[PDB]
């Protein structure tokens, strides 16, 4: 079995700002990582497949970095509309697999 | 003597979903070497004992060889299920023979991942025993069209696995040989001494 | 874009059982990777089953046994049979389909389990 640690648990950006969001396996799972986007009330969203590839119609601004046992979600420019939950799920027995315990964006 | 030290031996090897099959005849094989390898990670079998095959003589061996994921080996055995059995390669649940298998990581794995090797990730139906399917069919996940090229909820049917070097033991490339054994009454050349 | 729409939400209690419904717009759920995860309130996604498209069925080792993972090929559905149920079995269930570079999931559906 593998577990996902999530950090921060809440970000605290403003919009415009460059954002990393960061996720650790507890097994060396090469490049079988997913990201998901979730708004509150929404279902999940499909961001980032294989660590790193980006899905169809996510905008330009997400990208997927690290391998292995470390992995980031970045995203070049925060919009108001990217204030959400994020998960990392490893798909190591696609399309199985862990979930993340998820990380927030905040502020006042 | 007989052509199993080439297959293990070999230089280039093929993709599960393409698996590919050597008929052997004319033979004195000696079974005792193969299970001597200190290469083996796997050497499972079934019906037979691996000590017991200079006694067994044979009408025809198949050897079956493919390249899979290294947790993927699970499901080269009798009855098995996951995508590998389902899709690719299917074992009977009364199987004769044997599953041998080895990490092939400096021959398989290429930095930056090898995109050369593949499996057969869609299929409408689960695979039949022993049954293979070459073909490139775009496979009609709508419920519309697809008629031929990729797009909106239709795929190219195959995944590549991209094998990496470092990036975990199940996840590094395996290579594959499955001894299978078949008998009709008739001419058996295959035996020990 | 493609929907897949659940139903069969609602409440039990323990001891009882329960069984979801999904549907899809525009695609075969026999011919995709389809599966059940869900979601309580105040906690992560648990990812509970899924059917392969030539009907391999697989589980988590929270639920074996528990829920049952099902199709009609014939209704274009999909079914989580539901049974012996805890309070904190109460979710949001996610019906979702899975293809290489695309995850679509139905708007959910809620179950509660209580007195």
């Amino acid at each position: 079995e593998i577990v996902l640690t999530q950090s921060p648990a809440t970000l605290s950006l403003f919009p415009g700002e460059r954002a990393t969001l960061s996720c650790r396996a507890s097994q060396n799972i090469g490049h079988f990582l997913t990201w998901y986007q979730q708004k509150p009330g929404q279902a999940p969203r499909l961001l980032i497949y294989d660590a790193s590839n980006r899905a169809t119609g996510v905008p330009a601004r997400f990208s997927g970095s690290g391998s292995e046992t470390e992995f980031t979600l970045t995203i070049s420019s925060l919009g108001p509309e990217d204030f959400a939950v994020y998960y990392c799920q490893e798909r190591s027995d696609w399309p199985r697999g862990t979930f993340g315990q998820g990380t927030k964006v905040e502020i006042k | 003597l007989c052509p199993f030290g080439e297959v293990f031996n070999a230089t280039r090897f093929a993709s599960v979903y393409a698996w590919n099959r050597k008929r052997i005849s004319n033979c004195v094989a000696d079974y005792s070497v193969l299970y001597n390898s200190a290469s083996f990670s796997t050497f499972k079998c079934y019906g037979v004992s691996p000590t017991k095959l200079n006694d067994l003589c044979f009408t025809n061996v198949y050897a079956d060889s493919f390249v899979i994921r290294g947790d993927e080996v699970r499901q080269i055995a009798p009855g098995q299920t996951g995508k590998i059995a389902d899709y690719n390669y299917k074992l009977p649940d009364d199987f004769t023979g044997c599953v041998i298998a080895w990490n092939s990581n400096n021959l398989d794995s290429k930095v930056g991942g090898n995109y050369n090797y593949l499996y057969r990730l869609f299929r409408k139906s689960n695979l039949k025993p022993f049954e293979r399917d070459i073909s490139t069919e775009i496979y009609q996940a709508g419920s519309t069209p697809c008629n031929g090229v990729e797009g909106f909820n239709c795929y190219f049917p195959l995944q590549s696995y991209g094998f990496q070097p470092t990036n975990g033991v199940g996840y590094q490339p395996y290579r594959v040989v499955v001894l299978s054994f078949e008998l009709l009454h008739a001419p058996a050349t295959v035996c020990g001494p | 874009e493609v929907q897949v729409v659940e139903s069969g939400g609602g409440l039990i209690q323990p001891g009882g059982s329960l069984r979801l419904s999904c549907t899809a717009s525009e695609l075969i759920i026999s011919r995709n990777y389809m599966s059940w995860v869900r979601q309580a309130p105040g906690k992560g996604l648990e990812w509970l089953s899924v059917i392969y498209p030539g009907g391999s069925s697989f589980y988590t080792d929270s639920l074996k046994g528990r829920f049952t993972i099902s199709r009609d090929n014939s209704k274009n559905t999909l079914y989580l049979q539901m049974n012996r149920l805890g309070v904190e079995d109460t979710a949001i269930y996610y019906c979702v389909r899975d293809a290489p570079s695309e995850s679509d999931w139905g708007q959910g559906t809620l179950v509660t389990v209580s007195s």
